[PDB]
């Protein structure tokens, strides 16, 4: 598994 | 190492794509890993990031059966099914997919949350998510347990 929050964060 | 090379050979092709639709050429790439490394899902999970990040902003393929598909692979990965699936809705991917709302809600179900995942399968509804019918068996199964 991936740290979604993370993962989204860096994604903007 | 081989992950990341795996990535670089991918985003190599892809400079020399001169094309229409990038999407199916990252499919054949993420078959590849697919058939050929059951072993560490380590390829599958880099692909499926740079899938995300890569075509974010190409709102042509938000509603892509085969873009879909691999969000829906790539949340069995996650580790906030809620925040991901959220995620997903708020910038638009699979508003209009039946398969979105169906895992969505089939997951807030599955976590007992019974009146979230009646919103969300009402929502996708009232968008006229597709299959249309599909969305709506499912949400008439899901009202048998009121």
């Amino acid at each position: 598994k991936i740290d979604t929050t993370s993962f989204l964060a860096n994604l903007k | 190492d081989t992950p990341e090379n795996v990535l670089q050979m991918l985003e190599a092709h892809m400079q020399s794509y001169k094309g229409n639709d990038p999407l199916g050429e990252w499919e054949r790439y993420i078959q590849w890993v697919e058939e050929n490394f059951p072993e560490n899902k380590e390829y599958l999970i880099t692909l499926l990031e740079h899938l995300m990040k890569e075509f974010l902003d190409k709102k042509k393929y938000h509603n892509d059966p085969r873009f879909i598909s691999y969000c829906l692979k790539f949340a069995e990965y996650n580790s906030d099914l809620h925040q991901f699936f959220e995620f997903l809705y708020n910038h638009g991917i699979g508003t209009l997919s039946s398969p979105l709302y169906i895992a969505w809600a089939g997951h807030l179900e599955a976590q007992g949350e019974l009146q979230h995942a009646s919103a969300v399968l009402q929502r996708g509804i009232q968008n006229q998510a597709e299959p249309r019918e599909f969305l709506q068996q499912q949400y008439r199964l899901f009202q048998t347990r009121l």
